[PDB]
């Protein structure tokens, strides 16, 4: 991937780091040599993890312990987890040489791979390296520099946790989103201000102005060292692993990472309704109702992006362009139509076909995209969206800000059940358990490839 | 031009087509301008003159007349409305007003008296007066003139499109299902109480509401209303309505800049249509951005997907540009490095085709202004319906959901195959080939079926074509039969006994199929396997419609793959800037451009008798389509006439694209179109017809008739059963093998005449049989091992007479001047010696037993004026077998040319 590369003088700091840093004294490895070579596992993995997405994270972990335990344990142990890793790999079977009281955590593996955990199986790996993994407050705090590229999928976007790490970090971030030619100028102007007087900044969506870094950020980065002898500032730079490629200079002279966080269901519910009314209401209490149930929907077709191809044939990223559009048709049905529900029939129709179901290009997605609509819109006093809630229509007195208080009160109430992509989502939980079984297929078959080579 | 043009003011005319897009030429009058007329041919009469004095700069009078265009047709629509809301049949007001003025009224009224009728919930007396006033429609195009037809054409298409929404809501059960439906479709509607006429009128659809420019837009190709159409508009009118831009993607071929411009007329503009990688610049691309920011039109980025990739930044960014000035409601936006206003009704549209990874998206920086849209080809019943209600056809519904139900079952059913495409293209070709049929029998059912069993047969199989007869029967409950059948078919057969073709059932099958293909269609493909007889069916129908009506004929033979496509189609000289014509083109204007030739009263075919590829037909693709024309890349875009048709001779279809095979009729030879015994026949007279210019009469008839009688069938069906089984080297059939032994045959019964008039009958018998079996053998067995060779010829001895002489492995007719008996012998052996300094000599051969035998049959073969090849492993003597062959005769010269991995065609001719 174009953004995971990995230079020799980043290894040779890592590996300086791990004599730099005289943490706690760790596991009593007799010579001095294998707790070294420990300690330079850990530091690999505790550094070049966050450069990596989720499911490369796992790769780096079971790969890198079984290059350690390739040489720290015996044969009875690499031949028992290389058929092991075969057998969490779809491509063999067989049973592993479990020598009994001689490899206990093999024996905790094995139990957690009958019970085909396979999430747990793989975070096995990474428990082993008993290191807390570096969010970004480490990884801002420890390197010394002033770049960083903020790496993610179209889906979720890591601003809000930047801002707030920013407003907890000595000043002023300073949101600066690129676009039009004023947008460039503005920011040009931001950043040669702002190396000067030290706030931190960021830069939105690099992607769409690929044309203007690749001639002005470019050059700028490269040559601008003496940012550092500037004023102690970051510059931020927001990226999508999907996007374009960015030159390869310009992200080897940066430190990187990925962004990989998705919320819960009930988190990106909150977090919308949450947001509608800071800009004010717009029209009277079946306005807000509608609102209400249009983030709920949003919410739902959104995490069932998530999953694919359960739920989805495709990865359809229902970014916030179509939540407006939806919004915005139905304040005008709930404008020029009456008080009454009756145009629930084509407050589906428009929503399920026009403007969410517009990207959507097989029949089976759009099949998927109306019932949910159909489930969610169709409602008669008393609308059950998950098995954990009940929505109650509005009241006979019509008071707005008492409605939106009881929303938020019955959002509040209710919690996330543990098994809600099988149970609020529509989708059956054998699906789940085959979405979770191929991505480990695909993890294990990574790391024999790379094991092999 | 046109500012140096201030003076005669004429010379704008021809730039009118290009400013206005609608528009193609201005109608004057002697010091006054009278008029416009559009590209299809209409007179827009402007109410009010404009006078050209000659100090009157050309932008002054062209900006009044812009204005004036747009009043006039507003004028056009409120009389138009005023005349057919005192209800007036729409037939005595379609002679008055132009095709837009009279659509709008007709779909202001629609809308006016569906309100109403959907607030009453009384649709079948409306259904029942727009049912009359379509079929009065249709009845009038039958008796319209050459521009009126195509406005009586488009408003059938919108009176359908009434037609289809009023009985839709009929069948509504209940009033929040008819008014779901009422919100989908686009409505119209008129301000009776508001000043500023040119806004008075505005479209809603799902609630929301654009207002009708009343920009000129002609008589414009109507697309048929179907329900996907409809979500289309509403997607964009959705996408409009929060300023954002209209962008499109699905496959090519779905009509995505169609949809988006027939939602422009619809709204009364005509969407200005920038066509991308076209080697379009990107300096015109500015310019005409900022004209269309300035004017207010709308943009339409025709197959945005393939452009460079500085010059799609670029214009990306200034898409951008536009799209936020118009977001924002800021006037004057920055672009071209200049300050220009912005008319907030400009609206940027943009169509992605999927390029070879799959699908295409915009460029990031236009996803956040830009709403995508996935296009699909629409459901075959709804527009199957839709045209066969264009037509004048009764119980159209059943007839296309039949029609729909059948091509479905075909495709379940039938054995699948390359070019076997039962979508909904081959469904409007089957209309399209239905329509002129009406002229032969009426709007039936047996019309359809003809039209099916003259389009979907001909392309099916051997063993298809049972199941297409026996589902047509069962889905169709009146299977018809064919007229003028007696009459073409004694002309095909005089056409055919003439050249001594055999008219059998498969032959005449086929030329019949043929025949009623080219009646109709215009671009013919022939497939089958080598030897099919795919020549001698299109000449033989060519020859019989000569004889029938009389028309002379005019036939160009091309061999496509042999020709460069700049020899083909024509090249042009970039460093010297001419274009020469080719060999398409060149006798393409010489039938348009000559008169004195017969090209009036002829038909002239030109026969592609080669192997066709995707990359030479999409250089001549406008000329399958309907547009009829081909379009030189510069150069005049020249017209085919109704009489020039393209034939396609090939023998597979594994790289032709789907669209060609439906655009043009299909023909598939699944067998050979006559038996053994019947080429053998038609051979033998083809050659007796040559020998007959130079022999004399009882002769000749006395050996005809021992060549014919001396071979039957009976005999010969074992042998040529046997020679399969055979290993062939460099396998050919036999029935292309029968050409080679008939002509060595007769070539070498030719070449002893003299030594048969003092011959005995019965020795005569035995040198005709003998020869006969060498060229058997010579043909049939000829390219097998040299073992496998003595066992044919213990065959041949075996399945032949028992009393005719013996073909051994060497047995010649050797013929002494000084005796008259035929005296055949074998095996001579001769002897030779030779010096030591012609040890190595490039023409010293030691004659051997193989190599004599080789070297008569070789020059037999070359005698018998026939390609030879032979096939050998190298050093086995090929070369010297020729070489001692032709260096004994002073007869022939040989050219020797040495063919490599790659050897040009100019490389024989050099
Ligand atoms: N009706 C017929 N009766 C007898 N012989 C026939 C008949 N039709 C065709 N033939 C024989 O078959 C031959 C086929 O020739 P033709 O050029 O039509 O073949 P084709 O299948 O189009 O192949 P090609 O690809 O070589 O052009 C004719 O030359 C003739 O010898
Ligand atoms: N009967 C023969 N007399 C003399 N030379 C022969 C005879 N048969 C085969 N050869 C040799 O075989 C070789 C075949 O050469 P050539 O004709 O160039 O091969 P090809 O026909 O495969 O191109 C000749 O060089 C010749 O010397
Ligand atoms: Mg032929």
């Amino acid at each position: 991937h174009w953004f995971y590369g990995i230079s020799i003088g980043q290894f040779l700091s890592c590996f300086k780091r791990v004599f730099i840093k005289k943490s706690r004294e760790t596991r009593a490895a007799r010579t001095r040599v294998d707790e070294i070579l420990w300690l330079l596992y850990q530091e690999v993995y505790c550094q070049f993890s966050t450069a990596l997405d989720k499911k490369f994270k796992m790769i780096m972990a079971m790969t890198m312990f079984c290059l350690y335990k390739f040489d720290i344990e015996s044969e009875q142990y690499k031949e028992a987890v290389l058929t092991m890793i075969g057998v969490l790999s779809e491509s063999s079977d067989g049973v592993p040489k479990l020598t009994v009281d001689t490899n206990n955590d093999l024996r905790y593996l094995w139990d957690y791979v009958t019970t085909k955990s396979y999430i747990s199986a793989l975070n096995w790996f990474k428990n082993e390296f008993f290191v807390d993994e570096w969010n970004i407050a480490d990884v801002v705090a420890n390197s010394e520099n002033n770049y960083f590229t903020m790496a993610s999928e179209r889906d979720v976007d890591g601003t809000f946790k930047l801002i707030e790490l920013a407003k907890a970090s000595k000043e002023s971030l300073k949101i600066i989103p690129l676009g039009s030619i004023e947008n460039l100028n503005y920011a040009q102007e931001e950043i040669s201000k702002s190396k000067i007087e030290g706030g931190w900044i960021l830069l939105q969506n690099i992607q769409m102005s690929l044309s203007w870094v690749k001639t002005y950020l470019h050059k700028h980065v490269e040559e601008t060292k003496a940012a550092e002898e500037h004023e102690k500032f970051k510059m931020f730079m927001t990226c999508h692993l999907t996007g374009d490629k960015l030159p390869a200079p310009l992200l080897q002279r940066t430190d990187r990472f990925v962004y990989e966080d998705i919320p819960g269901i009930l988190d990106t519910v909150k977090d919308l309704w949450g947001s509608q009314f800071f800009t004010g209401k717009i029209s009277g209490v079946w306005s807000v109702y509608c609102t209400f149930l249009l983030s709920w929907f949003h919410a739902l077709i959104t995490a069932r992006t998530r999953l694919v191809p359960h739920g989805f044939s495709k990865k359809y990223y229902f970014n916030d362009c179509d939540f407006q559009f939806a919004s915005v048709y139905l304040e005008n049905v709930l404008a020029t139509n009456s008080t009454n529900n009756i145009p629930w029939a084509q407050v589906r129709d428009h929503i399920a076909t026009i403007v969410y179901g517009g990207k959507i290009d097989e029949e089976k997605d759009l099949e998927v995209v109306a019932k949910l609509c159909a489930h969610v819109f169709c409602g008669s006093d008393n609308l059950q969206i998950v098995p954990g809630v009940r929505i109650p229509q509005p009241l006979l007195q019509q008071s707005e800000e008492e409605e939106r208080a009881r929303l938020t009160a019955i959002l509040s109430n209710t919690i996330e059940p543990a098994d809600s992509l099988s149970s609020w989502l529509q989708l059956p939980r054998e699906s789940i358990l085959n979405y979770e079984r191929l991505q480990a297929k695909e993890v294990a078959s990574s790391t024999e490839q790379l094991l092999q080579e | 031009k046109i500012i140096g043009s201030g003076k005669h003011h004429d010379q704008v005319s021809k730039f009118m087509k290009k400013m206005f897009g609608s528009i193609e030429s201005i109608i004057f009058l002697e010091d006054f301008i009278t008029g416009v007329r559009s590209v299809e041919g209409e007179v827009l009469n402007l109410n009010e003159k404009i006078e050209l004095k000659d100090s009157i700069q050309a932008q002054e009078w062209l900006n009044i007349l812009d204005t004036e265009i747009k009043l006039s047709v507003f004028t056009q629509f409120r009389d138009c409305l005023g005349q057919l809301k005192d209800g007036t049949d729409i037939e005595v007001v379609v002679s008055k007003y132009i095709f837009q003025a009279i659509l709008l009224s007709a779909q202001v009224m629609w809308t006016e008296l569906v309100e109403k009728c959907l607030q009453t919930n009384q649709f079948s007396k409306y259904w029942k007066e727009v049912d009359m006033k379509i079929k009065g429609l249709l009845d009038k195009l039958n008796k319209s003139s050459d521009n009126v037809k195509k406005k009586i054409e488009a408003l059938l298409v919108e009176y359908l499109h009434f037609n289809n929404v009023i009985g839709q809501l009929k069948n509504c059960s209940t009033k929040e299902e008819a008014r779901l439906l009422w919100a989908k479709v686009q409505k119209f509607y008129q301000k009776n109480d508001t000043l500023d006429d040119l806004n008075s009128v505005f479209i809603s659809q799902s609630g929301y509401l654009l207002q009708y420019k009343f920009e000129y837009i002609g008589i414009p190709e109507r697309l048929i209303y179907t329900p996907l159409l409809l979500i289309g508009f509403a997607t964009l009118t959705d996408s409009l309505h929060q300023k954002y831009g209209g962008c499109f993607f699905g496959p090519a071929g779905t009509g995505k800049t169609e949809t988006v411009k027939a939602f422009g007329q619809n709204l009364g503009r005509v969407v200005v249509v920038f066509n991308c990688d076209d080697s379009f610049d990107y300096q015109v691309l500015s310019r005409l951005l900022v004209g269309i920011t300035q004017i207010g039109a709308w943009g339409c980025f025709d197959e945005f997907n393939r452009l460079d990739e500085k010059v799609l930044s670029a214009v990306s960014a200034n898409i951008q540009q536009i799209q936020n000035g118009l977001q924002v409601g800021k006037s004057h936006i920055t672009l071209l490095e200049e300050e220009t206003p912005l008319s907030p009704h400009t609206a940027v549209f943009i169509t992605l085709n999927p390029g070879y990874n799959g699908r295409s998206e915009l460029p990031e920086n236009l996803k956040k202004s830009f709403r995508e849209f996935s296009m699909k080809s629409p459901q075959s019943g709804t527009i199957a319906e839709m045209i066969l209600q264009i037509m004048g056809f009764e119980d159209s519904k059943s007839l296309a959901s039949k029609i729909v139900h059948f091509l479905e079952l075909l495709s379940s059913k039938c054995s699948s195959m390359n070019h076997y495409h039962f979508g909904l293209r081959t469904l409007k070709g089957v209309l399209r080939n239905c329509s002129p049929l009406i002229s032969e029998f009426g709007e039936g059912e047996k019309t359809v079926v003809e039209s099916l069993k003259r389009v979907i047969l001909p392309s099916l199989g051997d063993t298809d074509e049972l199941v297409f007869k026996d589902e047509l029967s069962k889905i169709f409950d009146s299977a018809g039969t064919p007229l003028n059948s007696k009459a073409i078919v004694q002309c095909l057969k005089d056409a055919g006994q003439r050249s001594g073709f055999s008219m059998s059932e498969e032959f005449l099958k086929k030329c019949m199929q043929f025949y009623y293909m080219q009646k109709t269609q215009q671009a013919l493909i022939l497939v089958g396997k080598a030897g099919c007889g795919k020549t001698a069916t299109w000449k033989t129908v060519i020859d019989a419609m000569a004889i029938f009506d009389g028309h002379a004929n005019v036939v160009y033979v091309i061999d496509t793959k042999v020709l460069t496509k700049e020899s083909l189609y024509g090249s042009m000289l970039k460093a010297t800037l001419e274009w020469r014509d080719g060999l398409f083109t060149s006798i393409l204007r010489r039938v348009n451009d000559d008169i004195t030739g017969t090209f009036k009263n002829s038909r002239i075919w030109v026969v592609f008798d080669s192997d066709l590829d995707p990359e030479y037909v999409e250089a001549m693709n406008s000329v399958l389509d309907d547009n009829k024309i081909l379009t030189l890349p510069n150069g005049e875009r020249l017209p085919i006439p109704p009489n020039f048709r393209i034939l396609f001779e090939t023998d597979n279809l594994d790289h032709t694209t789907p669209a060609t095979i439906t655009r043009c009729g299909l023909l598939w030879f699944s067998t050979d179109v006559c038996s053994i015994s019947s080429k053998i026949d038609h051979l033998l007279n083809k050659s007796y017809e040559a020998l007959d210019n130079k022999l004399s009469m009882f002769e000749l008839d006395k050996l005809k008739d021992l060549i014919s009688d001396s071979f039957d069938m009976a005999s010969l069906t074992n042998i040529f059963t046997c020679s399969n089984d055979l290993v062939h080297i460099l396998g050919v059939r036999t029935f292309n093998k029968l050409e080679t032994a008939v002509q060595l045959a007769v070539h070498l019964i030719s070449s002893y005449r003299q030594w048969f008039q003092n011959l005995d009958d019965k020795s005569l018998k035995d040198v005709i049989t003998l020869l006969i079996k060498r060229s058997l053998l010579y043909a049939l067995a000829g390219d097998s091992t040299g073992e496998s060779q003595r066992a044919f010829i213990q065959t041949i001895n075996t399945y032949f007479g028992h009393d005719s002489q013996e073909l051994s492995d060497y047995s010649t007719i050797v013929i002494a001047n000084d005796k008259l008996s035929f005296s055949s012998f074998c095996s001579e052996i001769p002897s030779v010696s030779l010096e030591a300094h012609e040890v190595m000599r490039p023409d010293i051969v030691i004659p051997t037993i193989d190599t004599i035998k080789h070297e008569k049959i070789f020059y037999d073969l070359l005698n018998s004026k026939r390609g030879i090849i032979l096939c050998g492993p190298p050093g086995s003597g090929k070369t010297m077998i020729m070489n001692n062959a032709l260096r004994n005769s002073s007869l022939y010269d040989v050219v020797g040319i040495n063919f490599s991995k790659d050897t040009t065609t100019e490389h024989i001719l050099s």
